[PDB]
């Protein structure tokens, strides 16, 4: 009764996969009881469980969750959560899925998403209690439900040209009418 | 105490300290609620008791209970208060804790 | 081992559709939505209705007898976004969780080759 | 009626709203392999004795 998934290894995120791959997996074999093996060859992760380990089906699926959002370029923390809680999804949307920019409008809404020193970016981790990766064309966000939808009205939010004080203004809007309840 | 443990003999319970200690164990709320701020509409959530506040709890009752029944009457507060240790060492539903503690743990139990 | 299905899940911003089918394309097996599960018209596409949807499909295929599945994810495509939501992902945990036997997770994404003009303006589409 | 027999092993600190209630983890009396996490109002040190009355119900956490 062995169940098997293999998912691939960018080299991208493959440096801090090597890295700190003596985190990754024993959390994985032990607090979660699944087996896992790499083969750095092919960079590929291959999660089986076994009858020796602990039936939770779940628990499979929540450690390729694991494995999948720590090569989406995820922290590690953040996904320990995402193994211990079970509401925390992931969104991941394009630019020109929302707004056709083209060169250094590209660039300037990326730097209008992070802000300087990322203070745009982080202020909103904090107040979405969401992760979000900001990768080259592609967003992702990391969190509850609600939470996830909330963050991605922020960046739509902010992909459209707005200015990132109107974003201060409904992020605090949005915290303090969610905070409250 | 010394007028209610003659009575308790008296009543036909050999054993008026057991009766005490048995009224003490019967008239405990086991769990009771809390009101948590619950987002507006406070909602009230069962929370289990420590036994030492059961037995704060179960003293105060019982206290509570004869010091009602006692006042404007002609009945003693010696009476009333081995009365009620009396219907409340067994589970009765004529005292006075025995009924409070049946309505704290059914709003405990409506309430978990 | 066990009967291999073909599993189909589509994820527009407001649905979440879970689709079992023989081999070939055959016929529908076990089909519901989030919509028909949930009357909430706020939760019409969260991952709880998707998790109830994906139960009821995985009750309804036990009912059938049919076991294991070759499922493909899939987003809206087109020129929506071409990344499965988390209606989905939720929709893949019930089924893990469910206790049903996975034969490929796979991802099969309608991606154009070079898109026409979508329907945002050149303002931006939605918010 | 389940009486629910406890045993006190790890506080977890001081929650609720007027910081009154306890979160409590929980050896099972009758059963050692059940190990719970209650709320508790009142005074509890180490090693007490609980009396429960569903091993089953657990809340995460309190406002």
């Amino acid at each position: 009764k062995f169940e098997s998934r293999k998912i691939m290894v960018p080299p991208h995120r493959m440096t801090p996969l090597r890295n700190s791959w003596t985190k990754i997996y024993p959390p994985l074999v032990e607090h979660l009881k699944l087996q896992v093996r790499m083969n750095l060859k092919t960079k590929s992760v291959e999660l089986r469980t076994n009858p020796k380990f602990t039936t939770d089906p779940g628990a499979l699926q929540k450690g390729a969750d694991f494995i999948k959002a720590f090569t989406l370029g995820f922290d590690l923390d953040d996904s320990i959560a995402l193994l211990r809680l079970d509401d925390l999804y992931i969104e991941t949307f394009e630019v020109k899925d929302v707004k056709t920019l083209t060169g250094d409008h590209l660039s300037r809404a990326i730097g209008r998403i992070a802000g300087k020193d990322g203070k745009t970016k982080f202020a909103i981790e904090n107040a979405t209690r969401t992760r979000i990766v900001l990768a080259d064309s592609k967003i992702h966000i990391l969190g509850g439900f609600t939470h996830i939808r909330m963050a991605r009205e922020s960046v739509v939010s902010l992909i459209l040209g707005s200015p990132p004080g109107k974003v201060y203004g409904n992020l605090r809007t949005v915290a303090s009418r969610l905070k409250e309840r | 105490i010394k007028h209610t443990l003659d009575i308790i003999n008296v009543l036909t319970d050999q054993n008026p300290i057991q009766v005490v200690v048995d009224a003490i164990t019967n008239t405990g709320p086991r769990e009771d609620t809390t009101r948590v701020g619950g987002g507006g509409a406070a909602r009230r959530q069962a929370v289990d008791v420590s036994p030492l506040r059961r037995v704060n709890q179960a003293i105060a009752l019982l206290t509570i209970g004869a010091r009602e029944a006692a006042f404007r009457n002609i009945k003693t507060i010696a009476e009333t208060l081995a009365e009620e240790l009396i219907n409340a060492a067994k589970g009765s539903s004529t005292s006075y804790a025995i009924k409070k503690k049946d309505e704290l743990e059914r709003v405990a139990k409506s309430n978990r | 081992s066990q009967v291999f299905g073909v599993a189909r899940i589509y994820a527009s911003f407001n649905d979440t559709f879970v689709h079992v089918t023989d081999l070939s394309g055959k016929e529908t097996i076990a089909r519901v939505t989030g919509g028909m599960k949930v009357k909430a018209d706020r939760d019409e596409s969260s991952p709880y209705a998707a998790m109830l949807a994906a139960q009821d499909v995985a009750a309804k295929c036990k009912e059938v007898g049919i076991t294991a599945v070759h499922v493909k994810i899939r987003a809206t495509g087109g020129t929506r976004t071409k990344t499965p939501g988390p209606g989905g992902q939720a929709a893949l945990r019930a089924l893990a969780r469910s206790g049903l036997r996975i034969g490929r997770i796979e991802d099969v994404t309608p991606v154009p080759s070079d898109s026409t003009r979508k329907k945002g303006g050149r303002r931006g589409r939605r918010l | 009626t389940p009486v629910t027999l406890a045993k006190v092993i790890k506080v977890l600190g001081r929650t609720g709203s007027r910081g009154g209630v306890t979160q409590v983890r929980v050896e099972f009396l009758e059963d050692t392999s059940r190990t719970i996490v209650r709320n508790v109002k009142g005074p509890v040190r180490e090693n007490d004795i609980l009396v429960l009355m569903e091993s089953e119900r657990e809340a995460r956490r309190l406002r």
